[PDB]
């Protein structure tokens, strides 16, 4: 009752965030088991096949990694995994939580542990955009900050922060080292595909609006096939079914096709009728999250 | 364009 | 750069949340030192002076306090402070952080540790509204959930959740047991004064809109006196000076009086050009938070 | 009208 964009608690994750230093270069790292994950650009600004050549010429002793106890960790090996640097530590994180490395799909939302100097100073939710970016809040030194969520006792790591793209847009890699949206860790002009409003989340938001109450709801329906045809030409992601949306549909008794039609109309001309106080779509509230907040 | 944090 | 409504990390607070049950009623408690704080309605649905009498007839062993580790904390004493029940335990929380009980003022923003059965399941930001309520997200079993923030290594506790009012509004007490907005812990009809948009936060947001990049920025200034005179009659809190706002004004070189004019103008008619993607004022992004993200 | 959590 009452809907909010939740953030996952941070205790378990905070115990895994450390500081990583290389020749005056400072940022954050993720310590799980005896591995420390961090952006590879902690080595400097390179491109293409230059990384690796640089990593092979580096020494393990030059990697200054401190925990939040002030404990300096000794590095015993190093490798590149995509754009992610992995430093093996002599000692293993005795407080490694049950975790999993997951790649976030467009629309997926998770918690950003905004970190500086190995310390989490705050948290906020973000949603993986259609163009492989997230609308976050990061300043110099925040690189390496992680994105995650907690589901059924397991910590899911979806993101590691790498760079800022024009117009306050941020992007990075999943914990497997692959860059979202195919961007590269280089300071150069990079085309950013158009950002599409996330239909699935908009639908979730509409059901939340309904559950909380509509005169703005459309009675006519539009088919999924057609909506997606229309969505392709109007800046929206395609609609795809989910168990959560199904549950929401069952809870309200309102056909998801009417919400889709509602999106089509409101999109062309919103009018003076607000939805949950707004005159613009909220697309960062997920079906899963709305469902969780009903019961 | 892009900037590394 | 990007502007977001941040939540405080929760490591410190999580160690203090406990489960409290009495005669089948179970909710959340706050464990600091050798004290446990929780809503007095854990005793049942009473009113007026009944509370004190009910507590007098209760037994300390009837109160079941359990930590997240599964440890039961025996209660050695009990007392009421406003609408908050304080149970003393023989065992102290060895992980009590430096903290302080603070009363939130209108516009103050803090973090809610949404809790069930003594465990924090999620977090989100909220702002104390002018009418003593907060727009949160709570279900049955969330009573006792706390609101807090962390400043200079100290955990400030501002709120403890007690009830839901019509139109998805929530309210409770500060950790001193005093209800915000003057509401009471009884399931009866209660008047809720109109919610006034928070001017200082709106200003902070407009400064954020300026920094992130305007056609919507009014060119004329309106005196703080006139705006406040106007605000009192149009559902807006008064503008009040603040260091964060002065720094934002300094960063952008834009007088706050022009943002105040912008508020009056768009309050009457927004039309369009959206500000940061919307056609309504954002009211819960504080001057401090915006400045901190610059 | 009010509901106690």
């Amino acid at each position: 009752s009452g809907f909010k964009k939740l953030v996952s608690p941070s205790s378990a994750v905070e115990k895994c965030i450390v500081s990583v230093s290389y020749r005056g270069n400072n940022l954050n790292g993720l310590w799980l088991g005896d591995s420390i994950y961090c952006p590879r650009h902690v080595l400097g600004k390179f491109s293409g096949d230059q990384w690796g050549d640089v990593l092979n010429l580096a020494n393990n002793h030059e990697f200054e990694v401190v925990t939040q106890n002030g404990v300096t960790l000794n590095v015993v090996s190093r490798r590149l995994k995509g754009a992610v640097l992995i430093l093996q530590t002599a000692v293993a994180n005795a407080e490694t939580p049950k975790y999993k490395f997951v790649k976030a799909n467009c629309g997926d939302s998770f918690t950003i542990a905004c970190s500086y100097g190995g310390t989490v100073i705050g948290l906020y939710p973000v949603t993986m955009r259609s163009n492989g970016t997230i609308r976050a809040s990061f300043l110099a030194g925040a690189c390496g900050s992680v994105g995650f969520n907690i589901e059924k006792g397991v910590v899911n790591f979806f993101y590691m922060h790498h760079l800022e793209l024009p117009n306050a847009l941020h992007t990075g890699t999943d914990l497997m080292g692959e860059f979202y949206g195919g961007y590269v860790d280089e300071e150069v002009a990079q085309r950013v595909p158009p950002d599409n409003l996330v239909t699935n989340n908009i639908v979730a938001w509409l059901y939340a609006a309904i559950i909380s109450v509509p005169k703005w709801l459309e009675s006519t329906t539009v088919s999924i096939e057609d909506y997606n045809r229309w969505a392709s030409d109007n800046g929206f992601t395609p609609f795809s079914t989910s168990t959560a949306i199904t549950k929401l549909s069952a809870i309200t008794g309102v056909d998801v096709c009417k919400l889709l039609r509602t999106i089509m109309v409101k999109s062309a001309q919103w009018g003076s009728d607000p939805i949950l106080g707004q005159y613009n779509f909220e697309d960062e509230l997920t079906p899963e999250s709305v469902f969780n907040q009903v019961g | 364009x892009a900037v590394l944090x």
